């Protein structure tokens, strides 16, 4: 004899999707400096972590397929667009641009990399015209025809960035509404898919920092005691393969140039901030890493990729194979100045059957940038005053594979990046968010009383 | 003991029935801004739904209630001891879970039944 | 793009008269005209000038005082009034029209109020005019 | 000031001529407004200069003008039985009045 | 099953066995805050009906009666011509009025038997 | 003896107003191409919705004093206006334009309909110009004084483009009700617009209406049931339009036999604009044909039953628009992104006493400013299409106005109109209506609560 | 008489507790002014949810006044309570007792979960 | 014996909260809809009548200087500002080269420079052609650039025109509570700033508040009975103001003489910029008037209730303001459309040793740019009003500040103040408290559950 019996609060839950709403420490809020992610907006965060570790569970997770990547995708475009509207959008600098080279102090690597433009410029009276002059970069010149113009002039309305707003990350969390639960995977061998073992639930997920970065990921959660190579297909070479490291590895990133900034008045109540004399020399702005450490991390990188490839297999690094600048160089940015580094003296070197030399990369500046790789936006970086310096330590790597003509006796692996999608996979691939399902029917030897 | 939010996910059926008020404090709690809307509204309809489709049922303000309804043995016909001892609550669901939808509709009209049924009798008798 | 004069007629010293000049095929309302007149074997001789909606009058020093100017942009005639004629006062008046164009600076063409003309120094269309006397 | 011209100029056809036409600094060099006009017995004047030295349309390009300083003059290449006639300048003065020369005959041989 | 609103055609005899169904559709940029503001007032409106339904002692319950009178001026047709005949939308009209009144008669009754409750048991 | 009882979830619903959300069906909502009417945001509806048919019901509906086309009504507005922002404004544009009658093969009525415009134009670079030419048509500019002339809107307000991105394809458009309402229908084939109707059902929410708009004709419409049918809010009073929907419906031809072209203009940094270049082969008018034979019946169906509010004695005529504006006195809809305004005087043109493949060809124009909304300040420039167009639409509906200041007569004219946007949409929803329902009630029976 | 919304707030404990069903009522009513108007209406409905499923949690799911089956610990209070009732009111009563407030409603909880356990086994063959 | 816990949910208990109240506009001001400037549209409509709800022997604690009624009214005034100026025209364009000259056609010795003829350049319809324009500027509003002018806020924002079609008359408001909390009003009269109230009544919410802007004095304000109300939040500390409450309003009259006449300029495609066009008849000062009678009873009665506090031997003077920006040293309000900057020097000068149609004129000047919330970028043009102006107010209390600072000399002096427009709204809403309603309550007796 058995009954239908309804229980209401059973831990039950079931894959589905929602908006998560963001969480946040005190410590930019107290500041107030106005970041371009609303922390003040943003809701505050738990004073501490409350996560439960559950047992007899086992909880099937995907990276590839998660969908809290793509929301992560969404907000952080649609943060980066709503901080530009307020300040000023250069729709009168499409004129035309007198340039000469500068011949004072420039060193033969940078011969002809910036320029020396003059034009007239518009004020707050519709009918003064004032002479100024500015300097920029051969990235952002283009001959027309000496007379030259901006690249963005044939593009669209070019908006340049709000100078109060700063461009350093700052940590966020991811929090599930009411009746949702975000349940965090704490095995450390677990890779990209599969089951795991041990499993735990969070309110908030960890302190999520949101660098935009190609081809290097800086400033990123490091694995544990094993270097951990994740691809969604590792035979598939359309596919790429993140590489996370276990002991982070640093990077000395630098702009010899001292610049001025000087704010030239156009309009009522706008603000062109142009480049000014550099003082003193004029050399190019170049990144290092250690030699020693670079080619100890390289080493276990190899042995890794060994146990998916054959441990016979010969292992090289290549360079990138082609493109433009913004896929082919390491895109960042230090301090409010953007970087597109080349790293071609990285990835060259071939394993087989297995003193502070300080490895220096070229890098380049633009100031007309397209974010998120759209058509008809811009992001104008004002210079910033001073010589710039950031230290960053590089927490994995991206790379894609190419050939594999039934050959199986060499393996090649160059750069590449082919959205911010993937950047932030490496971080949401241990989160997971379910639904809560309270209602659920067993049967007992019970009745109602009539 | 306590365990938190989902703490017996994967303990006994049994024992999980003793820490079903825990879940239940759970259910309910510019671009921010309007994201934050969204959520708070739709966990208010999700959490009523649940109450309301309880209330019908006559369980209304009952955790733990059983209906006058037979159980089916084609559902299950696994013992009672085996099902309270050695299974948990997640592997239950999937073993019901294509039944699940007939044994709802059931309980909804057998409850008016008995509604109707108490009205009558206490008129004259 | 034509103008003809009339009024003429033989007044004894001390008298007054009137000249009327009419425009056609043209906007009146937006250029200045000028007053000349001649003499046999003399040469020409300015009288006054008038602004598109006559703001300011000008007169020449010689017959300051003496002959008044007006004009009615919506009767589209000219008006040339002089008082107590003398003897060498008679010659062959003339109703002139001064040239006048927008100001081209910056790229844009720069009017005057109310849409004027700017004078462009020089005069391009001439009337016949009509032939006085004075006989005592 | 009534500006002061040659009683008569003459000029076989075919040379070049130059007419002599001047007033006060202020007057002339001061506000550089200076025209130049062309009249025929039995019709009204008609203007030969368009600018101080610039010519209008409709006009033959053999006239030409200049000026240096306070002198200005006007010079024509090329005389013709045509250019017989009479001809005057035309300049603004320093109080915006119109002042007219003394005029020039001009006779052909 | 006669649907959703299916015995708004049937006597108030044959529809008291089909409450449970429609018991069910109480709940369920242009485009976007128009919506919005419509699923709230569904929240809100089930909520009052609920509120009401709560302080008369039988929220729990789809068919409830009260120890309270009823008064032959509201209406002086026995059940007979009530429950066999007419309509509900019918019986809603006929006594409209009255609806704001009775109200007030359950509020306080019910609140009357929690005192005696709480007396009764304690005393004993 | 008798005890009060309250019933949770009776039958019973009430006259209310609410915002009734969007509705998509599956097909139009996976075309993936941007319209003037959002595709998404409108939640997609399940296929074949359920009808329940409501027995032994009469329920009193009126669809003059209906709330659901004046929401109708105020969402298209905002409809139409979000999807003006994104686009381009036009503003650069006023400034002189030199123009010249075009002739090369012109016919000889629509002689001086076009004029060949060159004009400056600024360029991406703010200190250069350019100098281009362009065709617009007479009714898009006006005199000023190789003549002078200027764009009619200039003097009253700048606009923008439509972007050619977006369609003005009216997908069908679904009103759905929220939880806690319902949406009856009226099943009657005899539903003269007010009235009990015997026949009501309830829905889930209404089919797809299509958010066409046109003047004088309605297209692409419902067609009644073996019958037509005659509505109006009063008979006697002549200032009220007549709404007529058709039983069956007669077949339109509407084509621009001219080649225009697009030639691309950028007018600045990210923004520019669509003109009209050569155009090759002959120049025709556009026109719209019609069968005599069907056209002809038609009248001779809808005189019958409009004779019975009148008596079978009574002289019915028809004449053509009193005049006045033209948006209101021309027939104006559009036809695959082109906007026509046709001449419907040569189709009311006849009188009735006492009672093969033959067309009617009717003159069109063309216009570009296009307001539509009988508003100011906030006009729209229709980029011109390459090619020939021709689309093929029904004429399911009518609207007449009565006139007349003769106190007693035997002679009746009707003249059409178009009044105003609603009518066109009230002639889809007079079936609908929205209720709110009450679940609460109380009904005395023998039940004592236990004590 | 009728004393309206916190009529009885100055009122004695008991005298209170006649006139609990007029503040019931109250709990929930029924672009600058637009989507900030809104969010007051989700604040009200969430509130009453809130004050709902956590009375419902321990047995009193639609009482007014309702009594669990737990005791009154000597520590919390010792005073009369004749002068609860006739002498002090509810505004003052809440201070005293607001340190424990939240240690008895975790009582509520487990309480109220052991009753329905109980229930089933007992039933089930007596 | 025994005695068990019993919860009672509806239990009277409330503590103080945050929570954002709506609006609730009065029937007459939700049936004309002209386009208010504080968006009273979307303002629900209030109740019909008040249902203050009186307690008794209930005892709460208020405080007017920390309460979050005024930052939530200060937060909304502003937002509401911002939004009505949005629809309507910028005017970006004239920042532009200004050749102003003075006006000596009938002057008087007051305004002897006070008016300036400004003529400029500016855009016609077409952008290709500018026509000269002329109009009449306040001194205020332009600034010499070495004659050559130009306006005052070209160098820091351009900013928009007020809109011609909207009002900026103060229609009472009233600040609602949503449900779940209630608002307390203190009916006692002695309440100076904080402390017990004995009469707390609970209302529905709040009464009409008018939104008046006004500096250094309150207007149109609320009147105490029977007393002269002073409050300030430390009064021994001199850096916070003195508020002031008449019981008994004194009258200000507030006129312009000058008769003048608006003109329309249209300065683009579907914009327009309305100028002065020219003053008809004489050209004289705009002057207040004050009743010296009046004024002088009152400043009597403020004098003895002020000498309790620093005592009664104290020596009371008074004396302008200290000196800085015109926004802060002189009275703002506004009359109709028009804003006013006056000089109230003639008012405070007296001195109080303690033992009748003057009309004190306090001649005035006017701006037309104004800065009204004292935030940099965001400036207004209000246009000119045709005709002359004329409004009576009621001065309802005073904003002053104490700077006696030395201890070694017996008398005070006390001057006018205004720099926060927090404490314009403040002395309105400092009767009103909001707190929420916890319903929860448990309390130990006999009773026990049944098994
Ligand atoms: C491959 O060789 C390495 C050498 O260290 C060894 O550790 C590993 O077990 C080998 N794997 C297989 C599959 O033979
Ligand atoms: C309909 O027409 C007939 C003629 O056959 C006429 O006798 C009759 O009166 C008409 N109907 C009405 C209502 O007048
Ligand atoms: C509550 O009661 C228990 C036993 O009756 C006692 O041990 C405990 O100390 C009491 N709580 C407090 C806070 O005293
Ligand atoms: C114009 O006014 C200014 C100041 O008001 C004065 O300095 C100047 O002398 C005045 N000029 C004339 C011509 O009145
Ligand atoms: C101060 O003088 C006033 C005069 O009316 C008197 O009422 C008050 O009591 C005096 N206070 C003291 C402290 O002397």
């Amino acid at each position: 004899n058995l009954w239908v019996t309804v229980y209401y609060g059973v831990p039950v839950w079931k894959d589905a999707e929602t908006t998560l709403f963001c969480a946040s420490d005190a410590k930019a809020y107290e500041t107030e400096k106005h970041n371009v992610w609303a922390t003040h907006a943003c809701v505050p965060t738990d004073p501490n972590p409350q996560e439960i570790h559950l047992e007899n569970v086992t909880e099937e997770f995907n990276m590839w397929k998660n969908n809290m990547v793509e929301q992560m995708h969404t907000d952080i475009i649609s943060l980066w667009d709503q901080s530009l509207k307020p300040c000023v959008k250069l729709t009168p600098l499409c004129v035309t641009l007198q340039c000469t080279n500068v011949t004072n102090n420039i060193t033969d690597d940078m011969r002809g990399e910036l320029k020396n433009c003059s034009f007239n410029m518009t004020t707050e009276l519709r009918d003064k015209k004032q002479k100024v002059y500015s300097l920029f970069y051969r990235l952002d010149v283009v001959q027309i025809n000496k007379e030259y113009r901006l690249i963005n002039c044939n593009t669209s309305a070019c908006t340049q960035a709000c100078p109060k707003v700063s461009f350093e990350p700052i940590p966020i969390h991811y929090c599930a509404p009411a009746g949702f639960a975000i349940l965090k995977c704490k095995d450390k061998k677990f890779n990209g898919t599969g089951p795991c073992p041990s499993v735990s639930t969070v309110q908030c997920t960890h302190g999520i920092k949101p660098v935009v970065s190609t081809q290097l990921l800086l400033n990123g959660s490091l694995a544990e005691e094993e270097v951990m190579i994740r691809s969604e297909n590792i035979t598939n070479n359309a596919k790429n393969i993140l590489v996370q490291f276990n002991t982070p590895v640093q990077i000395n990133c630098t702009r010899p140039n001292n610049n001025t900034r000087k704010s030239i008045r156009i309009g009522p109540g706008q603000a062109f901030y142009a480049t000014g004399d550099i003082i003193g020399d004029i050399r190019q702005a170049h990144c290092n890493v250690s030699k020693a450490t670079w080619n100890e991390t390289l080493g276990k990188v190899v042995k890794q990729l060994r146990k998916h490839f054959g441990n016979n297999t010969i292992i090289r690094f290549a360079n990138s194979s082609g493109g433009d600048l913004e896929v082919t160089t390491h895109s960042f940015n230090c301090g409010g100045e953007f970087f597109y580094c080349n790293t071609s003296g990285l990835f060259n070197s071939t394993w087989i059957s297995n003193s502070n030399d300080s490895i220096t990369l070229p890098c380049r500046i633009k100031q007309i940038i397209n974010m998120w790789q759209r058509i008809g936006q811009c992001m104008y970086a004002p210079p910033i005053q001073g010589v710039i310096r950031c230290v960053s330590n590089i927490t994995g790597l991206i790379l894609t594979r190419d050939g594999g003509s039934t050959n199986s006796t060499t393996e090649t692996f160059r750069p590449g990046g082919g959205d911010m999608r993937d950047n932030w996979r490496s971080e949401l691939y241990k989160y997971k968010v379910v639904k809560i399902e309270p209602l659920g029917v067993a049967p007992t030897r019970c009745k109602r009383r009539v | 003991v306590f365990l938190g939010f989902l703490g017996a996910a994967g303990s006994t059926m049994g024992a999980a029935s003793m820490t079903l008020t825990v879940q239940a404090r759970n259910l309910l709690s510019t671009v921010w801004g309007i994201k934050q809307l969204q959520a708070r509204v739709l966990a208010v309809e999700r959490y009523l739904r649940d109450q309301q489709l309880l209330g019908i049922w006559g369980c209304s303000g009952k955790l733990i209630c059983c209906t006058n309804v037979p159980w089916n043995s084609s559902w299950s016909n696994r013992n009672l001891s085996e099902i309270w001892d050695n299974m948990t609550w997640l592997q239950w669901d999937k073993e019901i879970s294509n039944y699940t939808q007939i044994i709802y509709g059931l309980l909804e009209e057998s409850q008016n039944q008995q509604e109707k049924n108490e009205q009558d009798l206490l008129a004259l008798d | 793009e034509r103008l003809v004069e009339s009024g003429g007629g033989v007044v004894q010293p001390g008298s007054s008269l009137r000249l009327s000049c009419a425009a056609s095929g043209f906007d009146f309302s937006r250029q200045g005209m000028h007053w000349v007149r001649q003499a046999p074997g003399q040469g020409l001789e300015w009288v006054a000038f008038i602004k598109y909606d006559g703001s300011e009058k000008y007169h020449a020093d010689s017959v300051w005082g003496r002959l008044s100017i007006s004009r009615d942009n919506s009767k589209d005639t000219l008006y040339l009034q002089m008082n107590s004629l003398r003897v060498e006062d008679t010659a062959t008046y003339f109703c002139v029209r001064e040239a006048g164009g927008p100001d081209y600076r910056n790229g844009y063409n720069y009017y005057d109020f109310d849409d004027g003309y700017y004078n462009y120094h020089y005069m391009d269309v001439w009337g016949k005019g009509t032939t006085v006397t004075v006989s005592s | 000031s009534a500006l002061t011209q040659p009683a008569s100029v003459s000029g076989s056809p075919g040379q070049s001529i130059t007419i002599s036409c001047q007033g006060t600094s202020n007057d002339v060099g001061g506000y550089e407004s200076v025209s130049w006009y062309q009249q025929h017995p039995g019709k009204a004047p008609k203007v030969v200069i368009y600018d101080v030295s610039k010519r209008p349309s409709g006009v033959s390009n053999r006239f030409s003008g200049s000026k240096s300083g306070n002198t200005a003059s006007l010079t024509i290449s090329g005389l013709q039985a045509e250019d017989e006639g009479d001809y005057y300048c035309k300049s603004l003065t320093s109080r915006s009045h119109r002042v007219f020369g003394t005029g020039t005959k001009l006779t052909v041989l």
